[PDB]
RNA sequence: GGCGGUGGGGGAGCAUCUCCUGUAGGGGAGAUGUAACCCCCUUUACCUGCCGAACCCCGCCAGGCCCGGAAGGGAGCAACGGUAGGCAGGACGUCG
Protein backbone atom coordinates (compact mmCIF):
# COMPACT_ATOMS: atom_id res chain seq x y z
CA UNK A 1 0.00 0.00 0.00
CA UNK A 2 0.80 3.67 -0.20
CA UNK A 3 0.82 6.05 2.68
CA UNK A 4 0.54 9.64 1.93
CA UNK A 5 1.81 12.20 4.34
CA UNK A 6 -1.55 13.82 4.17
CA UNK A 7 -3.31 11.05 5.90
CA UNK A 8 -1.88 12.00 9.26
CA UNK A 9 -1.28 15.80 9.08
CA UNK A 10 -2.83 17.45 12.13
CA UNK A 11 -2.67 20.65 10.06
CA UNK A 12 -4.43 19.42 6.96
CA UNK A 13 -8.12 18.89 7.04
CA UNK A 14 -10.26 15.88 6.26
CA UNK A 15 -11.15 17.00 2.72
CA UNK A 16 -7.51 17.79 2.23
CA UNK A 17 -6.80 14.17 2.96
CA UNK A 18 -6.60 13.38 6.67
CA UNK A 19 -7.77 9.98 7.87
CA UNK A 20 -6.85 9.85 11.50
CA UNK A 21 -8.81 11.92 13.99
CA UNK A 22 -7.42 15.01 15.72
CA UNK A 23 -5.79 13.03 18.57
CA UNK A 24 -3.40 11.01 16.52
CA UNK A 25 -2.40 13.45 13.94
CA UNK A 26 1.16 14.34 14.03
CA UNK A 27 2.21 17.92 13.39
CA UNK A 28 4.40 18.06 10.30
CA UNK A 29 4.52 14.41 9.25
CA UNK A 30 7.80 13.42 7.63
CA UNK A 31 8.51 10.35 5.58
CA UNK A 32 11.29 9.55 8.05
CA UNK A 33 8.69 9.54 10.77
CA UNK A 34 6.62 7.29 8.66
CA UNK A 35 9.26 4.99 7.41
CA UNK A 36 10.58 4.62 10.89
CA UNK A 37 7.28 3.78 12.41
CA UNK A 38 6.43 0.90 10.10
CA UNK A 39 9.91 -0.41 10.83
CA UNK A 40 9.32 -0.86 14.51
CA UNK A 41 6.09 -2.64 13.35
CA UNK A 42 7.83 -5.38 11.42
CA UNK A 43 7.13 -3.91 7.97
CA UNK A 44 9.51 -3.22 5.18
CA UNK A 45 8.82 0.22 3.62
CA UNK A 46 10.31 2.26 0.77
CA UNK A 47 10.28 6.00 0.26
CA UNK A 48 9.50 7.81 -2.88
CA UNK A 49 10.60 11.31 -2.07
CA UNK A 50 9.11 12.66 -5.24
CA UNK A 51 5.48 11.62 -5.69
CA UNK A 52 2.49 13.93 -5.28
CA UNK A 53 -1.08 13.57 -3.93
CA UNK A 54 -3.47 14.70 -6.51
CA UNK A 55 -5.18 16.68 -3.81
CA UNK A 56 -2.02 18.81 -3.53
CA UNK A 57 -0.79 17.99 -6.96
CA UNK A 58 1.41 20.99 -6.86
CA UNK A 59 3.60 19.71 -4.02
CA UNK A 60 6.15 16.83 -3.92
CA UNK A 61 5.10 15.37 -0.68
CA UNK A 62 6.21 11.80 -1.55
CA UNK A 63 4.73 8.70 -0.19
CA UNK A 64 5.92 5.52 1.41
CA UNK A 65 4.83 2.18 0.09
CA UNK A 66 4.53 -0.95 2.29
CA UNK A 67 3.28 -4.37 1.39
CA UNK A 68 0.68 -5.07 4.03
CA UNK A 69 -2.57 -7.01 3.70
CA UNK A 70 -4.49 -5.59 6.66
CA UNK A 71 -6.64 -2.64 7.48
CA UNK A 72 -5.08 0.53 6.35
CA UNK A 73 -7.12 2.56 8.69
CA UNK A 74 -5.64 0.99 11.80
CA UNK A 75 -2.13 0.81 10.38
CA UNK A 76 -2.52 4.51 10.14
CA UNK A 77 -3.71 4.78 13.64
CA UNK A 78 -0.82 2.37 14.34
CA UNK A 79 1.71 4.78 12.91
CA UNK A 80 0.53 7.92 14.63
CA UNK A 81 0.51 6.35 18.07
CA UNK A 82 4.15 5.43 17.61
CA UNK A 83 5.00 8.91 16.57
CA UNK A 84 3.50 10.91 19.37
CA UNK A 85 5.69 9.03 21.80
CA UNK A 86 9.20 9.86 20.65
CA UNK A 87 11.77 10.64 23.35
CA UNK B 1 -39.50 18.66 -19.76
CA UNK B 2 -36.94 17.74 -17.13
CA UNK B 3 -36.26 14.24 -18.45
CA UNK B 4 -35.40 15.77 -21.77
CA UNK B 5 -32.82 17.92 -19.96
CA UNK B 6 -32.22 14.66 -18.21
CA UNK B 7 -31.83 12.15 -21.03
CA UNK B 8 -30.27 14.87 -23.19
CA UNK B 9 -27.21 16.25 -21.30
CA UNK B 10 -26.31 12.58 -21.22
CA UNK B 11 -25.10 13.04 -24.81
CA UNK B 12 -23.15 16.29 -24.45
CA UNK B 13 -21.88 14.22 -21.58
CA UNK B 14 -20.64 11.48 -23.91
CA UNK B 15 -18.33 14.14 -25.32
CA UNK B 16 -15.38 14.09 -22.92
CA UNK B 17 -12.02 14.19 -24.70
CA UNK B 18 -10.51 10.75 -24.06
CA UNK B 19 -10.60 9.34 -27.57
CA UNK B 20 -10.90 12.48 -29.70
CA UNK B 21 -13.64 12.01 -32.31
CA UNK B 22 -12.62 10.21 -35.45
CA UNK B 23 -15.48 11.77 -37.38
CA UNK B 24 -18.38 9.49 -36.37
CA UNK B 25 -18.43 9.66 -32.52
CA UNK B 26 -20.56 12.64 -33.22
CA UNK B 27 -23.15 10.28 -34.69
CA UNK B 28 -23.32 8.16 -31.50
CA UNK B 29 -24.63 11.36 -29.88
CA UNK B 30 -26.91 12.54 -32.65
CA UNK B 31 -29.10 9.47 -32.84
CA UNK B 32 -29.67 9.98 -29.16
CA UNK B 33 -29.64 13.75 -28.96
CA UNK B 34 -32.51 13.39 -31.25
CA UNK B 35 -34.31 10.59 -29.53
CA UNK B 36 -34.27 12.66 -26.34
CA UNK B 37 -36.13 15.16 -28.54
CA UNK B 38 -38.58 12.73 -30.17
CA UNK B 39 -39.17 11.10 -26.85
CA UNK B 40 -39.69 14.62 -25.62
CA UNK B 41 -42.39 14.62 -28.24
CA UNK B 42 -40.93 16.92 -30.78
CA UNK B 43 -42.30 16.77 -34.31
CA UNK B 44 -40.14 14.04 -35.72
CA UNK B 45 -39.62 15.89 -39.01
CA UNK B 46 -38.18 18.74 -37.08
CA UNK B 47 -35.74 16.38 -35.39
CA UNK B 48 -34.39 14.64 -38.51
CA UNK B 49 -33.23 17.99 -39.93
CA UNK B 50 -31.82 19.01 -36.64
CA UNK B 51 -29.85 15.81 -36.92
CA UNK B 52 -28.65 16.65 -40.41
CA UNK B 53 -27.44 20.17 -39.73
CA UNK B 54 -24.90 18.70 -37.31
CA UNK B 55 -23.68 16.31 -39.93
CA UNK B 56 -23.22 19.12 -42.46
CA UNK B 57 -21.46 21.19 -39.92
CA UNK B 58 -19.54 19.09 -37.53
CA UNK B 59 -18.13 16.19 -39.43
CA UNK B 60 -17.60 18.22 -42.44
CA UNK B 61 -16.29 21.71 -42.07
CA UNK B 62 -15.48 20.69 -38.49
CA UNK B 63 -12.02 20.70 -37.25
CA UNK B 64 -11.21 22.15 -33.82
CA UNK B 65 -11.95 25.16 -36.10
CA UNK B 66 -12.75 27.38 -33.17
CA UNK B 67 -12.99 26.59 -29.47
CA UNK B 68 -11.18 23.27 -29.84
CA UNK B 69 -12.73 19.80 -30.18
CA UNK B 70 -15.46 18.42 -27.99
CA UNK B 71 -16.15 22.04 -27.10
CA UNK B 72 -17.28 22.62 -30.69
CA UNK B 73 -19.77 19.90 -31.38
CA UNK B 74 -21.03 20.58 -27.84
CA UNK B 75 -21.42 24.08 -29.28
CA UNK B 76 -22.92 23.28 -32.64
CA UNK B 77 -25.57 21.17 -30.98
CA UNK B 78 -26.45 24.11 -28.81
CA UNK B 79 -26.44 26.98 -31.26
CA UNK B 80 -28.71 24.89 -33.34
CA UNK B 81 -30.82 23.15 -30.73
CA UNK B 82 -31.75 26.62 -29.61
CA UNK B 83 -32.87 27.85 -33.03
CA UNK B 84 -35.30 24.96 -32.75
CA UNK B 85 -36.88 26.21 -29.54
CA UNK B 86 -37.09 29.62 -31.08
CA UNK B 87 -35.05 32.08 -33.07
CA UNK B 88 -35.57 35.16 -30.88
CA UNK B 89 -38.49 37.65 -30.60
CA UNK B 90 -39.31 37.66 -26.92
CA UNK B 91 -39.35 41.41 -26.85
CA UNK B 92 -42.78 41.91 -25.29
CA UNK B 93 -43.30 45.66 -26.01
CA UNK B 94 -44.87 47.65 -23.11
CA UNK B 95 -46.68 51.03 -23.38
CA UNK B 96 -45.49 53.84 -25.69
CA UNK B 97 -47.38 56.25 -23.47
CA UNK B 98 -49.42 55.26 -20.49
CA UNK B 99 -52.09 53.01 -22.11
CA UNK B 100 -51.85 49.73 -23.99
CA UNK B 101 -54.30 46.85 -24.48
CA UNK B 102 -53.33 43.19 -24.40
CA UNK B 103 -55.88 40.57 -25.39
CA UNK B 104 -55.82 37.14 -23.85
CA UNK B 105 -57.28 34.07 -25.53
CA UNK B 106 -56.83 30.30 -25.47
CA UNK B 107 -59.00 27.18 -25.61
CA UNK B 108 -60.56 25.88 -22.41
CA UNK B 109 -58.44 23.60 -20.27
CA UNK B 110 -55.48 25.91 -20.36
CA UNK B 111 -54.21 28.40 -17.83
CA UNK B 112 -55.92 31.22 -19.64
CA UNK B 113 -57.97 32.51 -16.67
CA UNK B 114 -54.90 32.21 -14.42
CA UNK B 115 -52.30 33.23 -16.95
CA UNK B 116 -54.38 36.39 -16.74
CA UNK B 117 -53.54 36.95 -13.18
CA UNK B 118 -49.94 35.91 -13.76
CA UNK B 119 -49.25 38.31 -16.58
CA UNK B 120 -50.73 41.09 -14.42
CA UNK B 121 -47.97 40.28 -11.87
CA UNK B 122 -45.35 40.42 -14.56
CA UNK B 123 -45.99 43.89 -15.78
CA UNK B 124 -46.49 44.90 -12.21
CA UNK B 125 -42.75 44.44 -11.81
CA UNK B 126 -41.96 45.56 -15.32
CA UNK B 127 -42.95 48.86 -13.83
CA UNK B 128 -46.52 49.40 -14.83
CA UNK B 129 -50.10 49.54 -13.54
CA UNK B 130 -52.04 46.60 -15.07
CA UNK B 131 -55.79 46.07 -14.65
CA UNK B 132 -57.74 42.95 -15.67
CA UNK B 133 -61.20 42.61 -17.13
CA UNK B 134 -63.06 39.36 -16.92
CA UNK B 135 -64.61 39.78 -20.38
CA UNK B 136 -66.35 36.37 -20.33
CA UNK B 137 -68.28 33.84 -18.25
CA UNK B 138 -66.61 32.24 -15.23
CA UNK B 139 -67.41 29.18 -13.10
CA UNK B 140 -68.54 29.60 -9.48
CA UNK B 141 -65.01 28.79 -8.36
CA UNK B 142 -63.22 30.86 -10.96
CA UNK B 143 -64.21 33.81 -8.76
CA UNK B 144 -62.64 31.99 -5.84
CA UNK B 145 -59.42 31.61 -7.80
CA UNK B 146 -58.96 34.97 -9.53
CA UNK B 147 -60.03 37.94 -7.50
CA UNK B 148 -58.05 36.38 -4.69
CA UNK B 149 -55.14 36.64 -6.98
CA UNK B 150 -55.85 40.22 -8.06
CA UNK B 151 -55.83 40.69 -4.34
CA UNK B 152 -52.53 38.89 -3.99
CA UNK B 153 -51.66 41.98 -5.98
CA UNK B 154 -52.95 45.52 -6.40
CA UNK B 155 -54.52 44.64 -9.73
CA UNK B 156 -58.12 45.90 -9.94
CA UNK B 157 -60.53 43.91 -12.11
CA UNK B 158 -64.00 44.25 -13.54
CA UNK B 159 -66.03 41.05 -13.12
CA UNK B 160 -69.77 40.46 -13.79
CA UNK B 161 -71.56 38.22 -11.20
CA UNK B 162 -75.09 39.60 -11.34
CA UNK B 163 -75.98 40.18 -14.99
CA UNK B 164 -73.47 39.61 -17.82
CA UNK B 165 -72.47 40.28 -21.43
CA UNK B 166 -69.31 40.85 -23.45
CA UNK B 167 -68.91 43.88 -25.71
CA UNK B 168 -69.97 46.25 -23.00
CA UNK B 169 -68.96 44.42 -19.93
CA UNK B 170 -65.76 45.23 -21.71
CA UNK B 171 -66.51 48.74 -22.87
CA UNK B 172 -67.10 50.23 -19.46
CA UNK B 173 -64.04 48.83 -17.77
CA UNK B 174 -62.13 50.18 -20.74
CA UNK B 175 -63.55 53.68 -20.52
CA UNK B 176 -63.64 53.05 -16.75
CA UNK B 177 -60.33 51.84 -15.40
CA UNK B 178 -58.07 54.37 -17.00
CA UNK B 179 -57.66 56.50 -13.83
CA UNK B 180 -54.34 54.66 -13.25
CA UNK B 181 -54.15 52.03 -16.03
CA UNK B 182 -50.73 51.89 -17.68
CA UNK B 183 -51.50 48.54 -19.27
CA UNK B 184 -54.83 46.73 -19.59
CA UNK B 185 -55.10 42.96 -19.92
CA UNK B 186 -58.45 41.58 -21.00
CA UNK B 187 -59.47 38.06 -20.12
CA UNK B 188 -61.97 37.38 -22.92
CA UNK B 189 -61.29 33.88 -24.12
CA UNK B 190 -64.74 32.33 -24.01
CA UNK B 191 -64.92 28.71 -22.80
CA UNK B 192 -64.03 27.04 -26.05
CA UNK B 193 -62.24 23.78 -26.50
CA UNK B 194 -61.78 24.54 -30.19
CA UNK B 195 -59.82 27.29 -31.92
CA UNK B 196 -62.20 28.45 -34.62
CA UNK B 197 -64.84 29.46 -32.17
CA UNK B 198 -62.04 30.99 -30.18
CA UNK B 199 -61.09 33.31 -33.03
CA UNK B 200 -64.64 34.46 -33.73
CA UNK B 201 -65.62 35.66 -30.21
CA UNK B 202 -62.21 37.20 -30.56
CA UNK B 203 -62.69 39.92 -33.09
CA UNK B 204 -66.05 41.14 -32.12
CA UNK B 205 -63.80 42.47 -29.34
CA UNK B 206 -60.91 43.48 -31.62
CA UNK B 207 -63.25 45.97 -33.29
CA UNK B 208 -64.04 47.53 -29.94
CA UNK B 209 -60.33 47.88 -29.11
CA UNK B 210 -57.23 48.62 -31.08
CA UNK B 211 -55.12 45.88 -29.45
CA UNK B 212 -51.36 46.23 -29.16
CA UNK B 213 -50.97 42.52 -28.58
CA UNK B 214 -53.16 39.46 -28.78
CA UNK B 215 -51.88 36.62 -26.67
CA UNK B 216 -52.62 32.91 -27.06
CA UNK B 217 -52.45 30.92 -23.95
CA UNK B 218 -51.60 27.48 -25.33
CA UNK B 219 -50.60 24.48 -23.21
CA UNK B 220 -47.41 22.53 -22.87
CA UNK B 221 -49.11 19.30 -21.90
CA UNK B 222 -50.82 19.58 -25.17
CA UNK B 223 -47.52 18.63 -26.68
CA UNK B 224 -46.75 19.22 -30.31
CA UNK B 225 -50.38 19.76 -31.06
CA UNK B 226 -49.81 23.25 -29.59
CA UNK B 227 -48.51 24.38 -32.96
CA UNK B 228 -51.58 23.62 -35.08
CA UNK B 229 -53.16 26.06 -32.69
CA UNK B 230 -50.36 28.54 -33.25
CA UNK B 231 -50.99 28.60 -37.00
CA UNK B 232 -54.72 29.23 -36.90
CA UNK B 233 -53.85 31.97 -34.58
CA UNK B 234 -51.12 33.63 -36.68
CA UNK B 235 -53.14 33.04 -39.78
CA UNK B 236 -55.82 35.22 -38.28
CA UNK B 237 -54.03 37.71 -36.15
CA UNK B 238 -52.27 40.53 -38.05
CA UNK B 239 -48.95 39.59 -36.51
CA UNK B 240 -49.88 41.18 -33.23
CA UNK B 241 -50.26 37.64 -31.84
CA UNK B 242 -47.80 36.16 -29.41
CA UNK B 243 -47.93 32.79 -27.75
CA UNK B 244 -47.78 32.02 -24.08
CA UNK B 245 -47.19 28.32 -23.47
CA UNK B 246 -47.66 27.21 -19.89
CA UNK B 247 -47.75 24.02 -17.73
CA UNK B 248 -44.13 23.22 -18.40
CA UNK B 249 -43.99 21.05 -15.29
CA UNK B 250 -47.06 18.96 -15.79
CA UNK B 251 -45.85 16.88 -18.71
CA UNK B 252 -43.17 14.83 -20.45
CA UNK B 253 -44.30 16.31 -23.74
CA UNK B 254 -44.19 20.13 -23.88
CA UNK B 255 -40.64 21.03 -24.76
CA UNK B 256 -41.82 19.28 -27.86
CA UNK B 257 -44.71 21.79 -27.77
CA UNK B 258 -42.63 24.97 -28.03
CA UNK B 259 -40.72 23.56 -30.96
CA UNK B 260 -44.14 23.36 -32.66
CA UNK B 261 -44.99 26.90 -31.86
CA UNK B 262 -41.44 27.56 -32.97
CA UNK B 263 -41.94 26.22 -36.45
CA UNK B 264 -44.80 28.60 -36.86
CA UNK B 265 -43.23 31.92 -37.11
CA UNK B 266 -45.62 33.21 -34.39
CA UNK B 267 -43.45 34.48 -31.44
CA UNK B 268 -43.36 32.90 -27.95
CA UNK B 269 -43.11 35.63 -25.32
CA UNK B 270 -43.77 33.83 -22.05
CA UNK B 271 -43.81 30.36 -20.52
CA UNK B 272 -45.21 28.38 -17.64
CA UNK B 273 -43.10 26.75 -14.91
CA UNK B 274 -45.47 26.16 -11.98
CA UNK B 275 -48.46 27.87 -10.36
CA UNK B 276 -47.14 30.67 -8.13
CA UNK B 277 -46.54 33.97 -9.89
CA UNK B 278 -42.85 33.65 -8.87
CA UNK B 279 -41.69 30.92 -11.34
CA UNK B 280 -42.96 32.78 -14.49
CA UNK B 281 -39.97 34.31 -16.43
CA UNK B 282 -40.21 35.58 -20.00
CA UNK B 283 -39.12 33.26 -22.70
CA UNK B 284 -35.66 33.60 -24.14
CA UNK B 285 -34.21 30.58 -25.96
CA UNK B 286 -30.51 30.51 -24.96
CA UNK B 287 -31.61 30.72 -21.28
CA UNK B 288 -34.01 27.82 -21.57
CA UNK B 289 -31.15 25.66 -22.79
CA UNK B 290 -28.82 26.83 -20.02
CA UNK B 291 -31.51 25.49 -17.75
CA UNK B 292 -31.76 22.51 -20.12
CA UNK B 293 -28.31 21.22 -21.04
CA UNK B 294 -27.23 22.35 -17.59
CA UNK B 295 -23.52 22.91 -17.50
CA UNK B 296 -21.86 26.08 -18.87
CA UNK B 297 -24.39 28.06 -20.94
CA UNK B 298 -24.02 30.45 -23.93
CA UNK B 299 -21.79 33.40 -22.96
CA UNK B 300 -19.27 30.69 -21.94
CA UNK B 301 -17.56 31.03 -25.29
CA UNK B 302 -17.09 34.74 -26.10
CA UNK B 303 -13.40 35.03 -25.19
CA UNK B 304 -12.16 31.71 -26.53
CA UNK B 305 -14.06 31.99 -29.82
CA UNK B 306 -14.18 35.74 -30.31
CA UNK B 307 -10.36 36.07 -30.33
CA UNK B 308 -10.26 33.50 -33.16
CA UNK B 309 -10.90 34.44 -36.80
CA UNK B 310 -9.24 33.39 -40.11
CA UNK B 311 -5.77 34.07 -38.67
CA UNK B 312 -5.01 36.28 -41.70
CA UNK B 313 -6.99 39.01 -39.99
CA UNK B 314 -5.71 38.18 -36.56
CA UNK B 315 -2.15 37.15 -37.60
CA UNK B 316 -2.09 40.46 -39.37
CA UNK B 317 -4.32 42.27 -36.90
CA UNK B 318 -1.22 42.31 -34.80
CA UNK B 319 0.91 43.44 -37.79
CA UNK B 320 -0.13 47.03 -37.23
CA UNK B 321 -0.52 46.01 -33.59
CA UNK B 322 2.70 46.88 -31.89
CA UNK B 323 2.11 48.08 -28.32
CA UNK B 324 2.38 45.14 -25.98
CA UNK B 325 -0.13 43.66 -23.57
CA UNK B 326 -0.34 40.12 -22.14
CA UNK B 327 -3.38 39.15 -24.17
CA UNK B 328 -1.41 40.45 -27.04
CA UNK B 329 1.41 38.09 -26.53
CA UNK B 330 -0.97 35.24 -26.02
CA UNK B 331 -2.11 36.38 -29.41
CA UNK B 332 1.48 36.04 -30.71
CA UNK B 333 2.23 32.58 -29.22
CA UNK B 334 -1.01 31.77 -30.97
CA UNK B 335 0.88 32.16 -34.24
CA UNK B 336 4.25 30.71 -33.35
CA UNK B 337 3.28 27.25 -32.22
CA UNK B 338 1.11 27.35 -35.27
CA UNK B 339 2.15 28.82 -38.61
CA UNK B 340 5.67 28.19 -37.36
CA UNK B 341 10.79 29.32 -28.36
CA UNK B 342 10.88 25.58 -28.41
CA UNK B 343 7.58 23.72 -28.80
CA UNK B 344 7.21 22.71 -25.21
CA UNK B 345 8.08 26.34 -24.34
CA UNK B 346 5.43 27.65 -26.60
CA UNK B 347 2.59 25.59 -25.12
CA UNK B 348 3.63 26.19 -21.53
CA UNK B 349 3.79 29.96 -21.92
CA UNK B 350 0.38 29.84 -23.51
CA UNK B 351 -0.73 27.54 -20.64
CA UNK B 352 0.43 29.80 -17.81
CA UNK B 353 -1.06 32.85 -19.38
CA UNK B 354 -4.27 31.06 -20.15
CA UNK B 355 -4.81 31.08 -16.37
CA UNK B 356 -4.38 34.72 -15.49
CA UNK B 357 -7.27 37.19 -15.12
CA UNK B 358 -8.22 39.79 -17.73
CA UNK B 359 -7.20 42.26 -15.07
CA UNK B 360 -3.82 40.54 -14.84
CA UNK B 361 -3.23 40.24 -18.54
CA UNK B 362 -4.47 43.77 -19.18
CA UNK B 363 -1.60 45.87 -17.89
CA UNK B 364 0.08 43.14 -15.79
CA UNK B 365 2.20 44.88 -13.14
CA UNK B 366 -0.23 43.94 -10.41
CA UNK B 367 1.24 40.49 -10.30
CA UNK B 368 3.31 39.39 -7.38
CA UNK B 369 3.82 36.53 -5.08
CA UNK B 370 0.36 35.64 -3.86
CA UNK B 371 -0.98 35.81 -7.41
CA UNK B 372 2.01 34.26 -9.10
CA UNK B 373 1.63 31.29 -6.90
CA UNK B 374 -2.05 30.96 -7.97
CA UNK B 375 -1.52 31.18 -11.71
CA UNK B 376 1.50 28.98 -11.23
CA UNK B 377 -0.61 26.46 -9.26
CA UNK B 378 -3.89 26.71 -11.39
CA UNK B 379 -1.86 25.96 -14.53
CA UNK B 380 0.38 23.12 -13.41
CA UNK B 381 3.70 24.72 -13.65
CA UNK B 382 6.14 26.23 -11.17
CA UNK B 383 6.32 29.74 -9.75
CA UNK B 384 9.52 29.94 -11.71
CA UNK B 385 7.95 29.35 -15.13
CA UNK B 386 5.43 32.04 -14.57
CA UNK B 387 8.17 34.43 -13.74
CA UNK B 388 9.78 33.45 -17.06
CA UNK B 389 6.70 34.42 -18.83
CA UNK B 390 6.56 37.68 -16.96
CA UNK B 391 10.22 38.16 -17.82
CA UNK B 392 9.75 37.38 -21.47
CA UNK B 393 6.85 39.64 -21.53
CA UNK B 394 8.49 42.50 -19.66
CA UNK B 395 11.17 42.28 -22.28
CA UNK B 396 9.15 42.06 -25.42
CA UNK B 397 7.19 45.05 -24.04
CA UNK B 398 10.19 47.28 -23.35
CA UNK B 399 11.30 46.30 -26.85
CA UNK B 400 8.15 46.78 -28.76
CA UNK B 401 7.68 50.53 -28.99
CA UNK B 402 7.51 53.09 -31.70
CA UNK B 403 6.51 53.06 -35.34
C1' G C 1 -37.14 64.23 -3.58
C1' G C 2 -35.44 61.70 0.69
C1' C C 3 -34.91 57.04 2.97
C1' G C 4 -35.41 51.34 2.72
C1' G C 5 -34.44 46.19 0.73
C1' U C 6 -37.78 41.37 4.81
C1' G C 7 -38.33 36.93 7.75
C1' G C 8 -38.06 31.64 7.17
C1' G C 9 -39.00 25.89 5.86
C1' G C 10 -37.45 21.20 2.53
C1' G C 11 -33.85 18.80 0.19
C1' A C 12 -29.35 18.63 -3.32
C1' G C 13 -24.55 20.71 -2.57
C1' C C 14 -20.58 22.78 -0.05
C1' A C 15 -17.21 23.68 4.56
C1' U C 16 -15.48 21.39 9.34
C1' C C 17 -15.55 17.27 12.58
C1' U C 18 -16.41 11.57 13.66
C1' C C 19 -16.83 6.49 11.99
C1' C C 20 -16.09 2.30 8.90
C1' U C 21 -13.58 0.83 3.83
C1' G C 22 -10.37 -0.34 -0.64
C1' U C 23 -2.97 -3.46 -1.04
C1' A C 24 -3.03 4.23 -5.34
C1' G C 25 -6.98 8.13 -7.37
C1' G C 26 -10.76 6.26 -4.09
C1' G C 27 -15.95 4.36 -1.44
C1' G C 28 -19.89 4.12 2.17
C1' A C 29 -22.49 6.40 6.73
C1' G C 30 -23.47 10.33 9.85
C1' A C 31 -23.48 14.65 13.16
C1' U C 32 -23.13 20.19 12.97
C1' G C 33 -22.93 24.93 10.12
C1' U C 34 -24.39 27.47 5.77
C1' A C 35 -25.62 32.69 1.62
C1' A C 36 -24.69 30.17 -3.56
C1' C C 37 -28.45 25.59 -7.18
C1' C C 38 -34.45 23.48 -6.82
C1' C C 39 -38.81 24.24 -5.08
C1' C C 40 -42.63 26.32 -1.51
C1' C C 41 -44.85 29.67 2.28
C1' U C 42 -44.28 35.43 4.14
C1' U C 43 -43.03 40.30 2.75
C1' U C 44 -42.75 46.46 -0.57
C1' A C 45 -38.14 44.10 -0.09
C1' C C 46 -38.60 42.69 -6.09
C1' C C 47 -37.33 44.02 -11.31
C1' U C 48 -33.45 45.67 -16.03
C1' G C 49 -28.34 46.97 -16.78
C1' C C 50 -23.40 47.22 -15.60
C1' C C 51 -19.72 45.93 -11.88
C1' G C 52 -18.31 42.05 -7.86
C1' A C 53 -12.68 39.38 -4.07
C1' A C 54 -7.33 36.98 -8.22
C1' C C 55 -6.96 32.78 -4.60
C1' C C 56 -7.71 31.53 1.49
C1' C C 57 -16.61 32.79 -1.55
C1' C C 58 -20.08 29.01 -4.57
C1' G C 59 -20.91 26.10 -9.41
C1' C C 60 -18.59 25.03 -13.70
C1' C C 61 -14.42 23.15 -14.54
C1' A C 62 -11.19 24.10 -21.10
C1' G C 63 -6.32 23.60 -20.93
C1' G C 64 -2.34 22.37 -17.81
C1' C C 65 -1.31 19.22 -13.13
C1' C C 66 -1.50 15.06 -10.05
C1' C C 67 -2.54 9.18 -8.83
C1' G C 68 -3.00 5.27 -12.29
C1' G C 69 -0.66 0.23 -17.24
C1' A C 70 -5.09 1.57 -18.37
C1' A C 71 -10.12 2.38 -17.58
C1' G C 72 -10.86 6.21 -14.44
C1' G C 73 -10.56 9.39 -10.81
C1' G C 74 -8.31 13.96 -7.69
C1' A C 75 -7.13 18.83 -6.77
C1' G C 76 -8.28 23.09 -9.22
C1' C C 77 -6.78 28.48 -12.15
C1' A C 78 -8.85 31.50 -16.23
C1' A C 79 -13.48 31.98 -18.93
C1' C C 80 -18.45 31.59 -17.87
C1' G C 81 -22.47 31.70 -14.13
C1' G C 82 -23.58 32.99 -9.47
C1' U C 83 -23.36 34.70 -3.72
C1' A C 84 -21.94 38.22 -0.10
C1' G C 85 -21.41 43.47 -1.51
C1' G C 86 -21.77 48.07 -5.09
C1' C C 87 -23.08 51.84 -9.06
C1' A C 88 -27.34 53.21 -11.91
C1' G C 89 -32.33 53.58 -13.41
C1' G C 90 -37.51 51.79 -12.67
C1' A C 91 -41.44 49.94 -9.49
C1' C C 92 -43.12 48.52 -4.76
C1' G C 93 -42.80 50.29 0.67
C1' U C 94 -42.10 54.78 3.91
C1' C C 95 -41.77 59.69 5.13
C1' G C 96 -40.79 58.78 11.35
Amino acid sequence: MIIWPSYIDKKKSRREGRKVPEELAIEKPSLKDIEKALKKLGLEPKIYRDKRYPRQHWEICGCVEVDYKGNKLQLLKEICKIIKGKN
Amino acid sequence: MDKLGENLNKALNKLKAAAFVDKKLIKEVIKDIQRALIQADVNVKLVLKMSKEIERRALEEKTPKGLSKKEHIIKIVYEELVKLLGEEAKKLELNPKKQNVILLVGIQGSGKTTTAAKLARYIQKRGLKPALIAADTYRPAAYEQLKQLAEKIHVPIYGDETRTKSPVDIVKEGMEKFKKADVLIIDTAGRHKEEKGLLEEMKQIKEITNPDEIILVIDGTIGQQAGIQAKAFKEAVGEIGSIIVTKLDGSAKGGGALSAVAETKAPIKFIGIGEGIDDLEPFDPKKFISRLLGMGDLESLLEKAEDMVDEKTEESIDAIMRGKFTLNELMTQLEAIENMLTEAKIKKYKVIISSMTKEERENPKIIKASRIRRIARGSGTTENDVREVLRYYETTKNAIDKL
